[PDB]
C-alpha cells in the first residue's frame, strides 16, 4: 500500500495526438536520444574509475602503516599495541561509513541490485533515484572497502550507474536551480525506464568487462516486447563504458598504447577432454549445497536483525563490532601460521615477515593484506604446488562465515567478489585432491577447477543463469570454456531450488514488494481470470459534475489510481487517472486552451487534493486514452498474465459480452500467487 | 676460374670471423667457470666488452655477406644469447659493490674465527657483525629501486642466510603469547555480550 | 495470394482446456523439450563436419591433378591443353550441381537466409522444410565449392540446420513409414517456430564460432515477447554445436587434447589509440559506397535474369559458362604475373612454379589455389611487407566482379566469405598506403585495417547490425576491438541506406512476399487504424446450418482462412478457422465424443473441400477460442502494429463501441506500407 | 673451521665443472667457425656428443649442489641453448648426405672447368650435370617428408640456385604465347554470344 507502480503506457490523448503532429511538421527527436545514450556511458566510466583510483591509494596508505608497525614491535616487546591499532583503524573508517547511512537514509544499505530490479520491474521504491542516494552510496563504498570488511566493490556500480541515468535524462535537477530549458519531451515515463535500462547495462559492463552480458542483464529483467532500436542503443551505451575506463586508467598507469585492464576485475588470458564432463557436474551439486547453507542461515540472522536492532543507534555499534572482530580473527590467524615461503615476482603486494627466517615471507599474510581481486586472479593462474592445503582450509572456513555475517549490515557494498573468492578457494582445494591420488599428468591442473568452483558458487548464492553465463564467457576471453560453465550453473540452480530461494529474492520478499515475475504457475493454470479481479468498480461517468470526482478522490478508506469512464448501462470508453485529473482541477477547465506541456509540469510529484481547495461540469473527452488494453472474461490466466507483463500495464480492464465494465485487474492481484 | 663470393669468402673477412671465434670461445670458458659461488659478474666484466666491440666492428660490405648469408644466422644467435644472459643477470657495475664484497669477506671470516655440534658458542659476538650486513643489503635495495639487483650480491647474501638459519640454529626467543591471547579473547567477547544484551532489552 | 501465413496462437478450446487438465493430473512435458534441444545441436554439428571433411579431400584431389599437369607442360610445348583441362574440370562438377537444382526444385537456389527469415517471420514459403530440400542443398554446396566458383560454404549452414530442426521435432517423416508413435503434443505450430528458432541459431554458431551471436540472430528475427525459458534453451542448443564440431575434427586431425578450430572459419588470436578513431569512420563510408555498387548492379542483372532466362534448360548452360570464365580469367591472371617470392612455412598449400627461378614460387597462384578461409586468415595475420600492392589490386578488381556476377545463379551457396575476402583485400591495401607516406612506427600495422575493411564490407552488402557486431566480437576473441567495429558497421548502414536497399531484402521484394518488419513508419503515424482493414466481413453465426458454411468455404472468387462467430446484431464471441472447420466436416458432428488428438491428424496438410463430398446444424461452441485478441477502432496504427507483431497473430479483429464486429485486420493489410 | 658446502664446493666436483668448461668453450669455437658455407653440421658432429655425455654424467649428490644452487642456472642455460640450436638445424645424420656432397663437389667443379662477360659459353654441357642434382634434391625431400631437412644440403643447393640464375643468365626460352591467347579469347567470347542470342529469341 506504499509501493505504487510505474506507468509505461503512453496515454494518448487528443493533445498528445496533436502535439506529435506538430513536432513532425528535421526528425530531431531520435538524434537527441543517441546523445544521452552516448554521455550516459562516459559519466559511468568516470565514476567507475574515480572509485578505483581513490580506493587503492587509501589502501596503500592504510596497510603500510600497519606493516611498518609490526616490523618494529617484533624483535622487542609485545605486539598487542599493534593489534589494538589495526582494530581501531578498521573501526574508525567504518564508523563514518555507517553513520552516514544509518541516519540520513536507509535505502543505500546493502547492494544496489534488489532496489533496481524492482524499479526495472515497475515498482517505484521510495527515494532511490535522488542525488543524495548517489552521493552517499559512491562515498559509502569507498569508505567501507578501505574500512576493512569482507565486501566487494563491483556490486554498487549498477545502482550508481542507474542513478545518473535518470538524472541527466530529465535536465531538471529538482533539488534547486532548474539548470536547463533543454530536454523536454523526455519528462515522462516510457523514457524513464528506457534510460534506466541503458544505465544499469552500463554498470555491468564497466565492472566486469562484458558489454554483451550487460544487455542480456537489462533485457532479462526488462521483459518488454522486443524492439531493435532500443537494444541497439543499450549496446551502444554499454560499449562506451569499457572504453572510457581503459582510456583513463591507461593514462593513469603508464603508456596509452596498452589497452588492458578492461574493467574493475580482470581475469587472465586462458584445455579439457570429454572424460571429465561428469566431474564438473559433481562440482555443481556441491555448489548448490554450500550455497544453500550460505543463503539460509543468513535468513535466520536477518529476521533477528529486523526484530530487535531496528533503530539507528544500535546498528552503528554493530557494524563497528563486525569490523573489530574481522581485524582480530585475521590477526590471530596470521599470528599462528607455520607455513612460510620465499617471495617471487609480484605475488605479494605488501610482504610481511614475522617469526620467519630471513628472506622468506609469511604466506598467511597473503589473502588478507592484498585486495580480493588480486587474490582471485592469483588463484586462477598460479602454477601447481604453490599453496599449502592447510592454509586454504583455515582461510575458507573463516572467510565463509565472515562473508555470511557481514552481508545484510547497514553499510553499502556488494556480494559478488566474496562469492567468487570462496568458490575459487574450495575449487582449487578440490583440484589439489585430484593430484594427490593420481599422477596428475596434464588434465588435473588446478587452474580449471579454481575457475569452475567460482562459477558454481555464484549460481549457488545468486540464482542467475542466462546473464551470468555470458559474463563468465566474456571475461575469460575463451569460447571453448563456455560449455562446461553453462553445464555447472544449470546444475547449481536446480539443486539449490529444492531447499531455499535466491539471495536477491529474500530481500524482496522480506519488504513485501509485489514483484510479479515472468511466467505463471502451471498448477494454477485454470483460474479463468474472473476470480483474479476486484469485483466492484468505482468508475466515473464522463461529464457529471465536480463534487462526484472530488468525493471519489478524497476518501481515506480506499486509494485507487485509475478510473474508467462509462456511458449511458456502461460502455468502457477509456480511462482517466489521478495525475491528469488533479492537473485539470488545479486549473479551471470546467465547462462554464492548453498544450501537452501543461501536464508535464510538476511531473515527478503531484500535489495531493487536500491542497486543492474548492458545481459545474467538465468534459473528460480529449484528456483520456480512447483505447485501453482490455481483455474479456472467460480467458485463461496464463494468457492474461503474459499480456499484462509483456507490455507495460498499470490498469488492465475486464469487460462483459456486451462491452460493459465488470472488473479491473491491477498488479497486486496478479502478484499474490 | 673465380666465382666472386658465393662458394668462398675473401681472405679479408675470414680473419675477422676467426677473431670473433677466439673471443667467443674464451668468453664462454670464463663464463662457464663460475660455480656455486658466483664470481662471473666480477671476473668476466673485461672480456665481455671486447666481444661486443668485435660484433660492432663486423657490423660496421662484409656485413651482408657474413650475417645475411643463410638461415640459422649463427653469429647473430651467439651474440644475441650473450646479450640475453647479460641483461637478466643485470650487473650494472662499482664502489658500493666493492664495499659489500669487503663486508662479506669480513663477516665470513668471523665464523671460522669462532668455530670450535654445540653451536651455542661465542657467535653472539658475530651478531653485530651479522645484522648490519643485512641492514646494508636492505639499504642497497633502496638504492636500486628507482627486481633482482645483481648476482654477486644476491648469492653472497644467500650463502649467509643459508648459514645463519638451517645449519646454525640462531633463532630469536619470543616474549609475547599471553597479551596476544588476552586482547584477542577480549575482543572476540563483545559480540556475544552485545547480541545477548540487545535481546534482553525487550520489556 | 500464394504465401499463406503461420499460426502462432494456440486457439484454446474446451478440448484443449480439458486435455491440458488431463495431462497435468510427473511434469514430463518440458523435460522432453530439452532432449530435442540437446540432439538438435549434435545433428547440426555432424552435418557441419560432414561438409568440411568431404570438401577438403575433394579439393585436394582436384588441385593436385592440375598442379601436376602444369609441371610437365612447362619446359616443353604448349600450356593450352592444361587450360582446357582446368576449364572442363571446373565445368564437370558444376554441371551436376546445377542440374540437380534447376530441374527438381528451385527453392534450394541461392543461399538459405532469405527463405528462413521469412518463415521465422511467419510466412510459409512453398516446400523449403522438406527432406528433399535438405538432401539437395547439403549435396549442392559440396559439389559447387569444389566445382570452382566464388561462393562461400558458411551461408547454407543456417538453412540446413533449420530443416533438421523441424523434421525430428515432429517424429513423423511424412514421406512414408511414420517411424514413431512418440512426440505427439508437438505436432502443431507454436512448437514449429520454437524449434526452427533453435535450429537457425545452431547454424550461426556452428559456422562462425559465436554461440552468443546465434541467439541474438534468432531473437532479432524472432520479435516475440521475451520469455526466459525459450532463450535458455536456444542458448543450450547453440552451445552444443560448437562442441560437437571441435570434438569430431580434433579426433580427425590429431590428438583430442587440442580443442582449437572452433568452427568452419577461425580468426586468430589478436592495440590502437584514440587518435585514429576518425580514420575507421573514414573506412566505413567507403564500405557503404562500394557496397552500394555491389548491391545495385546485381539488381540490374537479376531482373534481366528473371525476364529472359526463366526456364531450366538455359540456366544450366549459364552456370557452366560462369565456371569456365572463372577458370580462364584466373589462368590468364596467373600466367602474366611477374612477382615471385621464396616460400616459407605453410603460407602456400599447393606451391606452383612456372616461369620463375628455382626455389622461388609464384605468388599470384596464392589466393586462387587455396581456400578462401585460409586466404582471409593470412590477410589478417601476415607481417608487413609481405604482399606486392600490384597483386592485390588486380586480384580485388577481378574477384569483386566475379563475386557479383556469380551471386544469383541457380546453384546453392552463400555470400558471406566472398564479402569478407573483398573487405580484407582492400582493407590491407588501404593499410599499406598509411605506411608509404609516414614512417609507420607502431600504429600503422595492416592487421588492423585488414580486419576493419572486412567488417565494413559486410555492413555494406548485408545490412545487419546487432547480430553481426557480436559475431565479429566473439570470433576475434578480443573485447577491446568491440568498440571500433561497432563504430564502423553503424556508419556503413546509414551511408548505404541512402542509395539502395539490402541484399537480403531485394530477394524478398522481388518475390512479392508480404514480410512485415519491426516498427512502423513515422510519416504514417495518424492513419487511425480504420483505413487499414477490409470493410465487409463474411462472418458466420454459430449453429445455423451446413449449407451456409459449405457455400462460404467453397467459393472461387475469395480465399479467406478465418471466420469470426457472431450472435443475435453481432457480438464477436470468438473465431473459427478453416482447418478445424473441415476437420469437423470430415467427421459428422452435426447435432442430429472426440479428444484433442483428432484435430492433429493430417496436421501438415488439410484436404480441400472438393474431396469432402456432402441440412442439419452443428454447434460451434467448444471448438473455437472464446477470446481473440481484439482491438477497438479509434486507435493509432503504431499501437495496432506493435500488438500484431509482438505477439504472433494471424487474425486481428476490430470492433465497435457496443462490441460489434466491423472489420478484420490481417497481415497483408499491414504489409503494404 | 669448515662450513660444509655453502661458500665453497668440494674438490671432487670442481674438476667436473672444469671438464664441462673445456668441452663447451671448444664446442662454441668450432660451431662459430663455419661461415657463409655451412660445414658445422658435418664438422662439429663428434664433439657435440661429448658435451651431452658430460652433461649426463654431471646429472647422474653433486647434482643438487651444482645446478640448483641459485637463480640464473648457467650450466642448464648453456646446455639448453646448445640443445635448441641443434634441434632447429635438424641434422639427423649419413650415406645419402655423403653422396649429395660428392655430387655437389662434382657439379661445382664443372663451372670453373668451363669458365672462360659472355656467359653464353659451353655451359650447355653442365645442363645434364645440373638438372639431375636438383632432381636428387627433390627426391631427398620425398625421403624426409614422413620442414627444412638439414643445413649442409640446404645451403649447398642454395649456392647452386644463386649461381644458376642471377649471375649466369641461364633462362629457358618460351614457345607458347599465341595458343594461350587464342584459347582464352575464344572462351571469353561465348557469354557475349550467349546473352545476346538469348535476348534475340523473343518473337
Ligand atoms: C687468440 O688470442 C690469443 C691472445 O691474444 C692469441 O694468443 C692466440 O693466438 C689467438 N688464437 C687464435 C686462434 O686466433
Ligand atoms: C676493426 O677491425 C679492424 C681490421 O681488423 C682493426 O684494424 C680495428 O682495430 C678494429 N676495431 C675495433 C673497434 O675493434
Ligand atoms: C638462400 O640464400 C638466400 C640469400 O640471402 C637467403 O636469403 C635464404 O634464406 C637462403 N635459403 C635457405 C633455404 O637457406
Ligand atoms: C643488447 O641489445 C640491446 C637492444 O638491442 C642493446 O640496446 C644493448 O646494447 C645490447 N647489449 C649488449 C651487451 O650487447
Ligand atoms: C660510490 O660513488 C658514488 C658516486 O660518487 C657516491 O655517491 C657513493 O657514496 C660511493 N659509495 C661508496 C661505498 O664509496
Ligand atoms: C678476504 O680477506 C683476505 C684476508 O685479508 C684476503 O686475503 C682475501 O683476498 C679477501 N678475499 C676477498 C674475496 O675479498
Ligand atoms: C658448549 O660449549 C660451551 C662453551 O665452551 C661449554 O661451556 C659447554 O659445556 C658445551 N656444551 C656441550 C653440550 O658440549
Ligand atoms: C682441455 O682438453 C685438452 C684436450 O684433452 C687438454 O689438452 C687440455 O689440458 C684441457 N684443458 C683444460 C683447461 O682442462
Ligand atoms: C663420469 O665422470 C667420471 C669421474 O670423473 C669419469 O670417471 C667417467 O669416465 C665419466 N663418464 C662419462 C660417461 O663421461
Ligand atoms: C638462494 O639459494 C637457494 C638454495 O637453493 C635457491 O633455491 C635460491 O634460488 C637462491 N636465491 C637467490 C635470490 O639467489
Ligand atoms: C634436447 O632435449 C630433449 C627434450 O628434453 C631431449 O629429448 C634430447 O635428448 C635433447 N638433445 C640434446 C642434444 O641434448
Ligand atoms: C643408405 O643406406 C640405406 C639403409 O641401408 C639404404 O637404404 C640406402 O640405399 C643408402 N643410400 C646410399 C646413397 O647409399
Ligand atoms: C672435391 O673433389 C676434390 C678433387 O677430387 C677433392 O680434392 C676435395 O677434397 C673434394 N671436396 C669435397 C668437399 O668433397
Ligand atoms: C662468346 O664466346 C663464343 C665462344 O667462344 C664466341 O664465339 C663469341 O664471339 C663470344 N662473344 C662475345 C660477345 O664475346
Amino acid at each position: 500500500l506504499k509501493y505504487e507502480s510505474l506507468d509505461y503506457d503512453n496515454s494518448e490523448n487528443q493533445l498528445f495526438l496533436e502535439e506529435e503532429r506538430r513536432i513532425n511538421h528535421f526528425r530531431t527527436v531520435e538524434i537527441k536520444r543517441w546523445v544521452i545514450c552516448a554521455l550516459i556511458g562516459i559519466l559511468t566510466g568516470l565514476v567507475a574509475c574515480f572509485i578505483d583510483i581513490v580506493v587503492e591509494n587509501l589502501a596503500g596508505l592504510k596497510y603500510r602503516v600497519i606493516k611498518g608497525n609490526i616490523d618494529k614491535f617484533t624483535e622487542k616487546g609485545g605486539l598487542s599495541f599493534s593489534l589494538l591499532l589495526w582494530a581501531t583503524l578498521n573501526a574508525a573508517f567504518v564508523l563514518v561509513g555507517s553513520v552516514i547511512v544509518a541516519f540520513i537514509e536507509p535505502v543505500a544499505a546493502g547492494s544496489g541490485i534488489p532496489q533496481i530490479k524492482c524499479f526495472l520491474n515497475g515498482v517505484k521504491i521510495p527515494h532511490v533515484v535522488r542525488l543524495k542516494t548517489l552521493v552517499i552510496k559512491v562515498s559509502g563504498v569507498i569508505l567501507s572497502v578501505v574500512g576493512g570488511l569482507a565486501v566487494g566493490k563491483e556490486g554498487p556500480m549498477i545502482h550508481s550507474g542507474s542513478v545518473i541515468a535518470a538524472g541527466i535524462s530529465q535536465g531538471r535537477s529538482t533539488s534547486l536551480k532548474r539548470d536547463f530549458k533543454i530536454f523536454e519531451y523526455f519528462r515522462r515515463d516510457t523514457e524513464k525506464r528506457d534510460f534506466v535500462s541503458a544505465g544499469a547495462a552500463a554498470g555491468v559492463s564497466a565492472a566486469f568487462g562484458a558489454p554483451v552480458g550487460g544487455v542480456l542483464f537489462s533485457l532479462e529483467e526488462g521483459a518488454s516486447f522486443w524492439n531493435q532500436f532500443l537494444t541497439w542503443r543499450i549496446f551502444f551505451a554499454s560499449m562506451i563504458s569499457t572504453f572510457t575506463l581503459n582510456f583513463v586508467l591507461s593514462i593513469y598507469h603508464g603508456n596509452m598504447w596498452d589497452l588492458s585492464s578492461p574493467g574493475l576485475i580482470n581475469f587472465g588470458r586462458f584445455a579439457y577432454t570429454i572424460h571429465e564432463i561428469p566431474v564438473f557436474i559433481a562440482m555443481g551439486v556441491v555448489g548448490g549445497v554450500l550455497g544453500a547453507v550460505f543463503n539460509a542461515l543468513n535468513y535466520w540472522l536477518t529476521m533477528f536483525r529486523i526484530r530487535y536492532i531496528h533503530r539507528p543507534c544500535l546498528q552503528v555499534i554493530e557494524a563497528v563490532l563486525v569490523a573489530a572482530v574481522t581485524a582480530t580473527v585475521a590477526f590471530v590467524l596470521i599470528y599462528s601460521s607455520r607455513d612460510c615461503q620465499p617471495l617471487q615476482g609480484g605475488s605479494m603486494s605488501y610482504p610481511l615477515q614475522l617469526f620467519c627466517a630471513d628472506g622468506e615471507y609469511n604466506s598467511m599474510a597473503a589473502a588478507f593484506f592484498n585486495t580480493p581481486e588480486k587474490s582471485v586472479v592469483s588463484l586462477f593462474h598460479d602454477p601447481p604446488g604453490s599453496y599449502n592445503p592447510l592454509t586454504l582450509g583455515l582461510f575458507t572456513l573463516v572467510y565463509f562465515f565472515l562473508a555470511c555475517w557481514t552481508y545484510g549490515l547497514t553499510v553499502s557494498a556488494g556480494v559478488f567478489i566474496p562469492s567468487l573468492l570462496i568458490g575459487a578457494a574450495w575449487g582449487r582445494l578440490f583440484g589439489i585432491s585430484l593430484s594427490y591420488l593420481t599422477g596428475a599428468a596434464i588434465w588435473a591442473d588446478p587452474g580449471k577447477y579454481a575457475l569452475m568452483g567460482a562459477a558454481a558458487q555464484l549460481g549457488g548464492i545468486v540464482r542467475m543463469t542466462l546473464s551470468l553465463t555470458v559474463i563468465m564467457m566474456e571475461a575469460t576471453s575463451n569460447v571453448t570454456y563456455g560449455f562446461p560453465i553453462m553445464l555447472v550453473l544449470m546444475t547449481a540452480k536446480i539443486v539449490g531450488d529444492v531447499f531455499i530461494e535466491g539471495l536477491y529474492d529474500m530481500h524482496i520478499q522480506l519488504q513485501s514488494v509485489p514483484f510479479l515475475h515472468w511466467e505463471a504457475p502451471v498448477t494454477s493454470h485454470s483460474l479463468t481470470a474472473r476470480e483474479v479481479m476486484s469485483t466492484p468498480v468505482t468508475c466515473l461517468r464522463r461529464r457529471e459534475k465536480v463534487g462526484v470526482i472530488v468525493d471519489v478522490l478524497s476518501d481515506t478508506a480506499s486509494n485507487h489510481n485509475g478510473f474508467p469512464v462509462v456511458e449511458h448501462p456502461a460502455r468502457l470508453q477509456g480511462l482517466i487517472l489521478r495525475s491528469q485529473l488533479i492537473v485539470l482541477l488545479k486549473h479551471k477547465v470546467f465547462v462554464e486552451r492548453l498544450r501537452l506541456k501543461d501536464f508535464r509540469d510538476a511531473y515527478p510529484r503531484f500535489p495531493p487534493i487536500q491542497s486543492i481547495h474548492v458545481e459545474c461540469t467538465m468534459d473528460l473527452s480529449e484528456f483520456m486514452n480512447p483505447s485501453p488494453y482490455t481483455v474479456p472474461q472467460e480467458a485463461s490466466l496464463p494468457r492474461v498474465f503474459k499480456l499484462f507483463r509483456a507490455l507495460g500495464l498499470r490498469h488492465l480492464v475486464v469487460v462483459d459480452n456486451r462491452n460493459q465494465v465488470v472488473g479491473l485487474v491491477t498488479r497486486k492481484d496478479l502478484a499474490r500467487y | 676460374s673465380l666465382p666472386p663470393d658465393l662458394p668462398d669468402l675473401d681472405p679479408e673477412c675470414r680473419e675477422l670471423l676467426l677473431d670473433f671465434a677466439n673471443s667467443s670461445a674464451e668468453l664462454t670458458g670464463c663464463l662457464v667457470r663460475s660455480a656455486r659461488p658466483v664470481r662471473l659478474c666480477q671476473t668476466c666484466y673485461p672480456l665481455f666488452q671486447q666481444v661486443v666491440s668485435k660484433m660492432d666492428n663486423i657490423s660496421r660490405s662484409c656485413a651482408r655477406s657474413l650475417l645475411m648469408a643463410d638461415r640459422m644466422q649463427i653469429v647473430v644467435i651467439l651474440s644475441e644469447f650473450f646479450n640475453t644472459t647479460w641483461q637478466e643477470a643485470n650487473c650494472a657495475n662499482s664502489n658500493s659493490t666493492v664495499y659489500f664484497l669487503n663486508l662479506f669477506n669480513h663477516t665470513l671470516t668471523c665464523f671460522e674465527h669462532n668455530l670450535q655440534k654445540n653451536y651455542s658458542e661465542v657467535c653472539k659476538n658475530c651478531r653485530e657483525a651479522y645484522k648490519t650486513l643485512s641492514s646494508l643489503y636492505s639499504e642497497m635495495q633502496k638504492m636500486n629501486e628507482l627486481t633482482h639487483l645483481c648476482i654477486d650480491v644476491e648469492d653472497a647474501m644467500n650463502i649467509t642466510r643459508k648459514l645463519w638459519s638451517r645449519t646454525f640454529n640462531c633463532s630469536v626467543p619470543c616474549s609475547d603469547t599471553v597479551p596476544v591471547i588476552a586482547v584477542s579473547v577480549f575482543i572476540l567477547f563483545l559480540p556475544v555480550v552485545f547480541y545477548l544484551s540487545s535481546f534482553l532489552h525487550s520489556e
